């Protein structure tokens, strides 16, 4: 169980890393759930301007 | 009274034999299992450090 929780804590850490920086630790883009929220925010800004 | 002390010493023999048997069982079958438990505990300590 302790080894499994070791594995889970890294995922929690990266999921909370996504709140400040775009890149995800090793150097990949955030691409799930959060990425769609950021895309929605960009689209909302453009729609406001239009 | 000296007649009775003889029987007391014989019963003490009878108890001494069981003391020997219990010590032998403890040496042969209980200690290695405790050693295995301690070996299992050290690795758990390492996992907690991780």
């Amino acid at each position: 169980l302790t080894t499994e929780q070791i594995n889970m804590t890294k995922e929690q850490k990266e999921a909370q890393r996504a709140q400040t920086s775009d890149t995800r630790t090793d150097g990949t883009r955030v691409a799930g759930s959060v990425g769609k929220q950021k895309e929605l925010y960009d689209q909302q800004i453009t729609s406001y301007k239009r | 009274a000296t007649k009775a002390e003889y029987a007391l010493t014989k019963l003490k023999l009878s108890n001494e034999s069981v003391t020997y048997c219990t010590a032998q069982y403890n040496l042969s079958s209980m200690l290695p299992q405790q050693l295995l438990m301690l070996k299992n505990q050290t690795t758990q300590v390492a996992e907690q450090t991780k």
